RNA sequence: GAAAUUGUUGAAAGGGAAGGGCAUUUGAUCAGACA
RNA sequence: GGAAUACUGCCAGCUGGGACUGAGGACUGCGACGUAAGUCAAGGAUGCUGGCAUAAUGGUUAUAUGCCGCCCGUCUUGAAACACGGACCAAGGAGUCUAACGUCUAUGCGAGUGUUUGGGUGUAAAACCCAUACGCGUAAUGAAAGUGAACGUAGGUUGGGGCCUCGCAAGAGGUGCACAAUCGACCGAUCCUGAUGUCUUCGGAUGGAUUUGAGUAAGAGCAUAGCUGUUGGGACCCGAAAG
RNA sequence: AAAUAUGUAAGAAGUCCUUGUUACUUAAUUGAACGUGGACAUUUGAAUGAAGAGCUUUUAGUGGGCCAUUUUUGGUAAGC
């Protein structure tokens, strides 16, 4: 609001607290990016490297869906089950009767290996997996189940 | 005239109350500025100055974190501190007992600890049992995990992440950032 | 509230250093000292009037 | 509950108990004070005997005025200014001599005047004028209890003992020193004696070492 | 100086203290009495201006 | 309201006054004020009279008298520093002066009383004075400076 | 029914500007406290 | 021969004259004097007396007198300037709002977060309620195809508040979050190594390297709001010659 | 070959002893680096000072300068 700003204050002092030497005027560096290249350069290397130029391959037309693949990782997994149901499988945990957890209806598109899950036997539906995902999975002794 | 010898009338730069304006924090900082005034007890001292703390010097502790804290040796029975938030992390499979003495407590966090039958704490009934701060374990969180930290300090040879809005190839990865274009960094 | 300056407020004079009142007491700072009266050589003499 | 007189008693007695101390020990250093000076007399007097000549040790302490104001100053002497703790013009602090010191007063001359100061005149620049350093502050004398709180650690419990330190250049000189506020002094009230006072006391000015004769000056300045 | 003073902190301590090694600044002299015996003070003044040329 | 009380109002208790250490202690006059010493008066209503001194009242006033019959001047009080102190001196050993107090002059024309004390001082008095001759005239005339005289200079 | 600016009346000052600062005389004017 | 004196210095020796000041508001301290009771100049003025009680002291104002005092605003090394604007007075008269932002801060909630496109509802542009999505965050790296974060108690060393144990205390040991320094491990890129095998050219285990990333290593974010700052906009207000 | 200026050092991140680790290095369990275990506390290692020290973020104005002593270049010189 007007009330707190520094205008206010200013009111009285010539200047408007923008200096008597150098004035305030309309666009001494230019306007907007100009001078990347020039005058404004040492503030664009710093800060910017890498601001001019180009590097890889052009691609007309890329639909971002077709590389639609979150990423969800054995650190969670686990939540996928509702709170109630899952100390129920935790403990029991089995064979014969493990839990399904079907990632992609979770809206999930690979699993990757963050840390430790308990020795729980689970069965993982995914698109896809981190080698080492499927592994550390395994080794509680449940599986990977592709799907689409 | 004096030579002076060091800056005239400078405030010492340490908060003082905090910048916050909530009566029951302002409270909570009635009951510690008494308890560090009439204890001598270092506890309420370090206690009083996290309360004036802005929201950024007080990153939130997690259950986890403070799950590992407990698994120190010697320190399973100690209630543990935070002049702070608790958060959830469901990263934990094993939660311990313990007694947390926070400010706040998330709704997942309260659970978890009570789920395995803990305790949560405020401050000032973490006064009430323990005024010296006795058997306690004061935990900070994390910092300089602040989004913000990682642009501190950008220049030539830093490694420190641009401010940039968008976010690809073709966004500042080119000229000065690689041998073939010019040069790198 | 008022700083008193001993060297003239007996007072407080006799306040801190208490040896002031015997000090006074036995003159002391008038001590009269032990006459005696050696006299110096020929040597001291003839190189001080000398030119 | 007593403590009526109870513990007055057990405090009064005890006060009257240190005075006894401090009355036994001002009464020795009197005691130090003038058979040390008769023994240089006689010095003096037994070597004129034996055709000899008795040089004095030379001086052991010093007492620095600072003399000029705070202006244009050039940057290595106004660092040791302040180092000597003389930041206003008239004030003045005691300096123990050594090489090492004796070489800073050197770079300062033009600014200040020194010399011996007697038993008569640091007597009264504590009593007058002296004041302590207590978590800063700046704390006026007038009682013993004040010191013995702060220097009493280091023996040292009553003015006469700061004074004894002082002028003796005690094993505890350095902080029964620094401990003293720089005395702060009027201007001279017979004056400075000169017309200019920026020159050497040797070529008519005031500054520099004046030797014993910085007695006279801080009197008139105290 | 370190391993000279580790030397005479032995040499003190396991013979009961008097320690002191500090190095301290050149300290003003004694007093001293200067004797005559052979040594009378010659007068000297100061000397004419002359030219030498 | 037109104004917002304030929130914290002045007690209005009066404290009672710290416990000051000042001992009234007497007034020991300058030696020239012994009595029997002629004084001239520099001020008042018998400004430039010239005067005999009788005795230092308890509230440290002179008192004087003309005597009256010499010059007017009747017992009286008179301040010590408005007063040259002369060195003629009569004896004053014949008059009792006793009776004279504070009290003696509290306000509460002249009460014979006034009048016949006047009679019995100013008597003893001038039996001594005519000892001396021309005491009587000195007593009876005014004091005044003089083209030339310098206070500062003068004998009195 | 402001101000610039004007008329009259009253008061005051004025030897090549006027106006201002500290201070007090003099004139005019007025608050308060006392009981 | 034996004194005096000058000169310099000392005395917690005595004593006169004069000026300014009197902050504080029970008591509490350190002392001094006395055989003692008491007393006191000892942590800041009291006693005694007079005059007026009102324009008397005091404020204001005008004038006089002593000393002093150039015209402001601006740009400038430098202005009272023989630099510029301003004869006078009133009224108007210049850093804004918006999009998207950095830092900081306050508040909600927190591995999440954001009701307000929309729906429901209404005492109707408000307040109240809400399904599905979406946005940012929770993963990085590579030009890309692509691959994708625990040797270890999520490591060792050193400082480290706090807390724990002993001790009367001084201290000693135990544990040590944040933060800092340093050496390592993990993920991607680059380079090398190329096992068990194979639709004989596919596959790429494993162990490495002065390389390299805006990474991991028991999450900190999302949202609203403020001051300051940033870009675009008539962009603090007035101004070209021109097109 | 000065004077004035100028680098480093004046300890616990120190000194000393016993003897682990390695793919480096040695003729060599030789060295080198990093260590485990042990011995000596504040006269623990000059002075003076220290209204404390360290650290982080963000942002203004400024980017015409002029003068004096001393050193000093150009110019006969200069209020150059
Ligand atoms: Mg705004
Ligand atoms: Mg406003
Ligand atoms: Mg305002
Ligand atoms: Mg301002
Ligand atoms: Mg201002
Ligand atoms: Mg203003
Ligand atoms: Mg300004
Ligand atoms: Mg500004
Ligand atoms: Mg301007
Ligand atoms: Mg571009
Ligand atoms: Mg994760
Ligand atoms: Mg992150
Ligand atoms: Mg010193
Ligand atoms: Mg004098
Ligand atoms: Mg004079
Ligand atoms: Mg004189
Ligand atoms: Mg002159
Ligand atoms: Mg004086
Ligand atoms: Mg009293
Ligand atoms: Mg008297
Ligand atoms: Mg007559
Ligand atoms: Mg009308
Ligand atoms: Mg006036
Ligand atoms: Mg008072
Ligand atoms: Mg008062
Ligand atoms: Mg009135
Ligand atoms: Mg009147
Ligand atoms: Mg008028
Ligand atoms: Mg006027
Ligand atoms: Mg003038
Ligand atoms: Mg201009
Ligand atoms: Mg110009
Ligand atoms: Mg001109
Ligand atoms: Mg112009
Ligand atoms: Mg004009
Ligand atoms: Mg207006
Ligand atoms: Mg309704
Ligand atoms: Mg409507
Ligand atoms: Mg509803
Ligand atoms: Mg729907
Ligand atoms: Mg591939
Ligand atoms: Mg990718
Ligand atoms: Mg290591
Ligand atoms: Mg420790
Ligand atoms: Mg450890
Ligand atoms: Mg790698
Ligand atoms: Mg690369
Ligand atoms: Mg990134
Ligand atoms: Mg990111
Ligand atoms: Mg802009
Ligand atoms: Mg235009
Ligand atoms: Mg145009
Ligand atoms: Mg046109
Ligand atoms: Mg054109
Ligand atoms: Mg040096
Ligand atoms: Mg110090
Ligand atoms: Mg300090
Ligand atoms: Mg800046
Ligand atoms: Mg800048
Ligand atoms: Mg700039
Ligand atoms: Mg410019
Ligand atoms: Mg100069």
């Amino acid at each position: 609001p007007s009330r707190f700003t520094k205008t206010r204050k200013h009111r009285g002092h010539v200047s408007a607290g923008k200096g008597r030497i150098g004035k305030h005027r309309k666009h001494p560096g230019g306007r907007g990016m100009a001078g990347g290249q020039h005058h404004h350069r040492i503030n664009m290397d710093k800060y910017h490297p890498g601001y001019f130029g180009k590097v890889g391959m052009r691609y007309f037309h890329k639909q971002q869906a077709h590389f639609w693949k979150p990423v969800l990782n054995l650190d969670k997994l686990w939540t996928l089950i509702p709170e109630d149901k899952r100390d129920q499988y935790l403990k029991s945990a089995s064979k014969e009767t493990a839990p399904v957890i079907d990632t992609l209806a979770a809206g999930y598109g690979k699993i990757l290996g963050k840390g430790r899950i308990p020795n729980v036997p689970v069965i993982v539906k995914a698109r896809f997996v981190s080698k080492l995902a499927e592994e550390k999975i395994r080794a509680a002794g449940g599986v990977v189940e592709l799907i689409a | 005239g004096i030579d002076h010898t060091s800056k005239q009338h400078k405030r010492s730069g340490h908060r003082t109350a905090p910048k916050s304006d909530n009566v029951y924090l302002k409270l909570l900082v009635k009951l510690y500025t008494f308890l560090a005034r009439r204890t001598d007890a270092p506890f309420n001292k370090v206690v009083l100055k996290a309360l004036f703390l802005s929201k950024i010097n007080r990153p939130p502790v997690s259950v986890s974190r403070i799950a590992r804290a407990l698994k120190q040796e010697g320190a399973a029975n100690k209630t543990v501190v935070v002049v702070g938030t608790v958060t959830d992390d469901a990263r934990i499979f094993e939660f311990p007992k313990t007694t947390v003495a926070a400010l706040r407590f998330t709704a997942g966090a309260r659970a978890k600890i009570v789920k395995a039958g803990g305790e949560c704490i405020t401050l000032d009934q973490l006064a009430v049992r323990a005024p010296k701060g006795q058997n306690t374990l004061i935990l900070r969180g994390p910092r300089n995990s602040r989004e913000a930290v990682r642009h501190f300090g950008m220049g030539p040879h830093k490694g420190k992440a641009p401010r940039i809005l968008s976010t690809g190839r073709k966004f500042e990865r080119a000229r000065g950032r690689r041998r073939s274009k010019g040069f790198k960094v | 509230v008022l700083k008193k300056n001993p060297l003239k407020n007996k007072q407080v004079l006799l306040r801190l250093n208490p040896y002031a009142k015997v000090f006074a007491a036995e003159k002391l700072g008038s001590k009269k000292a032990e006459k005696t009266g050696t006299k110096p050589a020929a040597v001291f003499t003839e190189t001080l009037k000398h030119d | 509950a007593e403590q009526v007189a109870a513990e007055r008693a057990a405090r009064k007695a005890a006060n009257k108990e240190k005075r006894a101390i401090i009355l036994e020990r001002n009464a020795a250093y009197q005691k130090e004070y003038e058979t040390a000076e008769r023994n240089i007399i006689q010095a003096k007097r037994d070597a004129k005997a034996a055709g000899s000549y008795y040089v004095e040790a030379q001086h052991k302490l010093v007492f620095v005025v600072r003399i000029k104001g705070i202006n244009k100053i050039p940057p290595k002497p106004r660092k040791v200014l302040q180092l000597l703790r003389l930041t206003r013009i008239n004030s003045g602090t005691f300096v123990k001599v050594t090489k090492a010191t004796l070489e800073l007063l050197k770079l300062i001359e033009p600014y200040v005047a020194y010399g011996y100061p007697s038993y008569s005149t640091i007597r009264q620049l504590v009593y007058k004028r002296g004041f302590g350093k207590i978590n800063k502050q700046r704390v006026p004398l007038s009682d013993n209890a004040i010191i013995e709180a702060n220097l009493g650690k280091y023996g040292i419990l009553s003015i006469d003992d700061l004074i004894h330190e002082i002028i003796t250049v005690g094993p505890h000189f350095k902080q029964a020193n620094n401990f003293l506020w720089p005395f702060k002094l009027s201007n001279p009230s017979g004056g400075w004696g000169v017309p200019r006072k920026f020159k050497h006391f040797i070529q008519g000015g005031s500054f520099g070492n004046r030797e014993e004769f910085i007695n006279k000056l801080v009197k008139s300045m105290n | 100086r370190v391993k000279a003073n580790a030397a005479k902190r032995a040499e003190a301590k396991a013979q009961g203290v008097a320690v002191q090694l500090k190095r301290q600044p050149a300290q003003p002299r004694e007093s001293r009495i200067v004797s005559t015996e052979g040594n009378v003070p010659q007068t000297l003044a100061p000397v004419p201006y002359e030219t030498f040329i | 309201s037109a104004q917002k009380a304030p929130k914290w109002y002045p007690s209005e208790d009066v404290a009672a006054l710290k416990k000051t250490r000042k001992a009234a202690r007497p007034q020991k006059l300058r030696a020239s004020l012994v009595p029997g010493t002629v004084l001239i008066l520099l001020a008042g209503r018998f400004r430039g009279k010239r005067v005999v001194y009788l005795k230092h009242l308890e509230d440290n006033t002179l008192l004087i008298s003309g005597p009256f019959k010499v010059n007017g001047v009747p017992l009286r009080r008179v301040n010590a520093r408005y007063v040259i102190a002369t060195s003629t001196k009569v004896s004053v050993e014949g008059v009792n002066v006793e009776k004279f107090n504070v009290e003696y002059f509290a306000k509460e024309e002249i009460k014979a009383e006034r009048v016949e004390d006047q009679k019995v001082v100013d008597k003893a008095l001038i039996a001594e004075i005519k000892k001396t001759p021309l005491l009587k005239q000195y007593l009876s005339a005014s004091f005044s400076l003089k083209n030339g005289d310098k206070p500062h200079m003068l004998k009195f």
